[PDB]
RNA sequence: AAACUUUCAACAACGGAUCUCUUGGUUCUGGCAUCGAUGAAGAACGCAGCGAAAUGCGAUAAGUAAUGUGAAUUGCAGAAUUCCGUGAAUCAUCGAAUCUUUGAACG
RNA sequence: UGAGCCCGGGUCGAACGGCCUCUAGUGCAGAUCUUGGUGGUAGUAGCAAAUACUUCAAUGAGAACUUGAAGGACCGAAGUG
RNA sequence: GAGACCGAUAGCGCACAAGUAGAGUGAUCGAAAGAUGAAAAGCACUUUGAAAAGAGGGUUAAAUAGCACGUGAAAUUGUUGA
């Protein structure tokens, strides 16, 4: 076969002899991406999983970043 | 050399090449038929 | 079988680590004889379970808190307890570099700055 | 429900089955056989037809079927033989006998007065 | 929304074919492949004039 | 084959897990819509 | 196993003259520890262990 | 009518959060009336319905009928009062789910969350019937 | 005459059209500016008393700390809460933490 | 006249209509039209080769293709191992 | 925050465990699928049946609403009558 599995994206797209993801091109360092596949780019898009830290960086913002604990806490 | 198909039996409604094996191939059909009609019309009235 | 956070915040860091070694021997004896007749003592386990995270998220705060203290009047912390905002508002300059004017800018500011008025109708 | 709405409900047994996999086909043949008949009448057509003795006409859906004559019995050249059909309907014929019994009917005189065979979702 | 019907990758299977002349889904093993697409007389396709 | 990895084998366990079915308190869970596994 | 021998030393107060550990297919590690003669396994699994 | 831009008068969000709200917002939404006596002794209309209240049910297919509330079920928008029930095909008892829009609260269950509850809606009353009187 | 073919009607089937509903889409408008080596987006494996998926979380694992509210969760089971209280909750807020294997991925 | 409009009987459960203007994704028998569903053909064609199965007993609501015993066959170490 | 928009073949492919199930070696392709009831009150008990189910009986305003569930057209089919 002529395509295992990518420990970045997951499929089974590695080429054996190229050793290049049919994917996303693991050997290199960016994702693969193209403009002609916009159902790709939404595939693979942010938000697309589950988001572990950019989600909880809208309410810091929201409180303004601020950094200690409220008066009198114990 | 072309050989020509008819879309009927199970030829009919087939995305692409049919079991007959060979090189070149050609399916007809009678909208096609009303088709080659009118160009031979045209041609006429060409010539 | 459930410890509280004010008890754990008024106790001090040995009889946190005792009470800690308690709650772990406490927890490996339930669980063995709790695989037979895995019940009430499923709910103390939970409950044990629970009472080993407060007693680690303590010791882990009052740790920080004397660290904290420790790197008060120090120009360098770790990363750890410097904080954390965003990539680029740690990379922005400070607000006194931000707000630092030239001496020729400073001198017309200070001699012509805006002045208040108002025009009649 | 039940198609026939005309019989009350106090003197008359009834029974019914819901998505039994047999053939529409053979199976309204053979109910319309039973059709009208005694209950115990009915039920040794119904052994017959399974031990191959007596068989049930096919009028309607009859495509190539062979004669034999027994077919006498009915007029016709061309009769069956649906064992399983014949099986399901005597498991029927049985219930509503049970039910006939639970009311206190008298099991000796009743009738076959209506019979219906419909098609069920196809799998 | 000016992507509305123009979101799928179709293709007429050609003229010889008893078949209607219409695009098609290319694929082959869901209920998608091999229907009509890119028609307003089309089920999940465009309409006619689509409001600007 | 028999000469495999402990991932891989995690992964099978994890295919089995998936694979198993759905259970009936789930299903009596008010605001339930779920019959089946898909 | 060094690990699986020292706890079993340390908590339960149990000696094992060896261990044999494998991976189940659900991703868990069973242990067979074979204990010391002087010692009884009936004794010490219906005592520390609860088992009947 | 609407006046600040903050609100919505959307039928769709509002039923979103109507039936995704979490147990505080649907314990504020299952405040249920307080009785007359109630009204005349604490100058507080209604307040939220909880485990300790006797109530009188006012609405519904029982008619007038009293008793102590014995669970309020905040994922269904019900509570359950105490011997308005029901019997299964099979005999055992089940509640009925009666809304606190539906009951009435005659005999409420003091303690001091709830007292201070009572002092701030007093509060606000009489500020504003103050006010508006003179 | 019956059966068969066809017609009309009632009931019953098949099927999911019409009407009704909508925690969804689509378009417009307004305020704001905020990812990442202090390890992002993505992928993987685990975590509930009883869970397969979606969701949440990370061996402190459907979660811990702090603040606020004030007496629940619920499908079942088992515990609560003394209610004149630092305090239930699949609660909200959120300024402290925990944060497994990869992934720009870094012995 | 007509496209159509109105009433009665049954079913059903939650919204709907007339009039004057406004507005438009507004009227279907066809497009080998799209999707879904349903027919006749029709209980029809058809359900291959590997020679081959038989008797009693047991299980079971139900036994040619479940099992035990016996008989007859087969792969024939380059196997139906 | 809204709309002289669409209202489950419409509106985004996705009102639902939808970029899911599934197809391709791969780049990629990519669906179908909403509604019982005010409240599960989701049929106790009896009987037939191997069971599935059926018949009594019962819940509800309604089972002409039984989780093949609002209303339930035509194509096509069965019984009855002419
Ligand atoms: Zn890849």
């Amino acid at each position: 076969k002529t395509h295992g599995l990518c420990r970045r994206c997951g499929r089974r797209s590695l080429h054996n002899q190229k050793k290049v993801c049919a994917s996303c091109g693991y050997p290199a360092a960016k994702t693969r991406k193209y403009n002609w596949s916009e159902k790709a780019k939404r595939r693979k898009v942010t938000g697309t999983g589950r988001m572990r830290y950019l989600s909880t960086v809208p309410r810091r913002f929201k409180n303004g970043f601020r950094t200690g604990v409220p008066k009198g806490a114990r | 050399q072309v050989k020509v198909v008819k879309a009927t039996g199970a030829n009919r409604g087939i995305k692409g090449r049919p079991k007959g094996v060979k090189g070149r191939y050609k399916m007809v059909d009678g909208r096609m038929k009303k088709e080659m009609r009118a160009l031979k019309r045209l041609a006429k009235k060409k010539r | 079988g459930k410890v509280k956070a004010g008890q754990l915040w008024s106790k001090n860091k040995e009889e946190l680590t005792k009470i800690l070694g308690e709650l772990k021997t406490e927890l490996s004896q339930l669980r063995i004889q709790k695989i037979s007749s895995s019940g009430a003592k499923l709910n103390k386990i939970h409950d044990l379970r629970k009472s080993i995270a407060r007693v680690l998220t303590v010791i882990n705060a009052k740790q920080r808190a004397q660290l904290r203290l420790f790197y008060k009047n120090k120009k360098y912390l770790p990363l750890d307890l410097r904080p954390k905002l965003t990539r680029a508002l740690r990379r922005r300059l400070s607000k006194e570099d931000a707000s630092r004017v030239l001496e020729k800018t400073k001198k017309r500011l200070t001699h012509f700055p805006q002045r208040k008025y108002a025009v009649k109708a | 429900r039940y198609a026939a709405t005309e019989i009350a409900p106090t003197k008359s047994a009834r029974a019914r089955g819901s998505y039994l996999r047999v053939s529409f086909k053979n199976t309204r043949e053979t109910a319309q056989a039973i059709n009208g008949w005694k209950l115990q009448r009915a039920l040794t057509f119904l052994q017959n037809v399974i031990d191959k003795k007596e068989a049930v006409p096919m009028r309607r859906y009859a495509g190539s079927t062979g004669r034999t004559a027994q077919g006498k019995q009915w007029g016709v050249s061309r009769a069956r033989w649906p064992v399983k059909s014949a099986q399901f309907l005597i498991g029927l014929l049985k219930n509503a006998e049970a039910n006939a019994d639970a009311k206190g009917l008298d099991t000796g005189n009743l009738i076959i007065k209506h019979i219906q065979v419909n098609q069920a979702p196809k799998q | 929304s000016e992507k509305a019907g123009h979101q799928t990758s179709a293709e007429s299977w050609g003229t010889g074919r008893a078949v209607a002349r219409i695009p098609r889904v290319s694929g082959g093993g869901t209920h998608r492949a091999g229907q009509g697409a890119f028609g307003n007389m089309c089920r999940s396709g465009r309409m006619f004039a689509p409001t600007k | 084959p028999s000469h495999k990895t402990f991932r891989i084998k995690q992964k099978l366990a994890k295919a089995q897990k998936q694979n198993r079915p759905i259970p009936q308190w789930i299903r009596l869970r008010t605001g339930n819509t779920i019959r089946y596994n898909a | 196993k060094a690990q699986i021998k020292q706890a079993l030393k340390k908590l339960y107060d149990i000696d094992t003259v060896k261990i044999n550990t494998l991976i189940r297919p659900d991703g868990t590690k069973k242990a067979f520890a074979r204990l010391t003669p002087d010692v009884d396994a009936l004794d010490i699994a219906a005592t520390k262990l609860g088992l009947v | 009518m609407k006046v600040r831009p903050t609100v919505s008068s959307s039928r769709r969000k509002a039923r979103k959060a109507h039936f995704s709200a979490p147990s505080s917002v649907r314990r504020v939404i299952m405040s249920a009336p307080l009785s007359k006596e109630l009204r005349e002794k604490y100058n507080v209309r209604s307040i939220p319905i909880r485990k300790g209240d006797e109530v009188q049910i006012v609405r519904g297919a029982h008619k007038d009928k009293e008793g102590k509330v014995t669970s309020v079920y905040r994922l269904k928008y019900v509570i359950h009062v105490e011997r308005v029930t029901r019997e299964k095909a099979t005999g055992q008892t089940v509640p009925i789910g009666i809304h606190p829009s539906n009951v009435v609260i005659t005999k409420l269950h003091l303690d001091k969350d709830r007292e201070n509850i009572l002092a701030r809606i007093k509060a606000g009353r009489e500020q504003v019937a103050k006010a508006k009187g003179k």
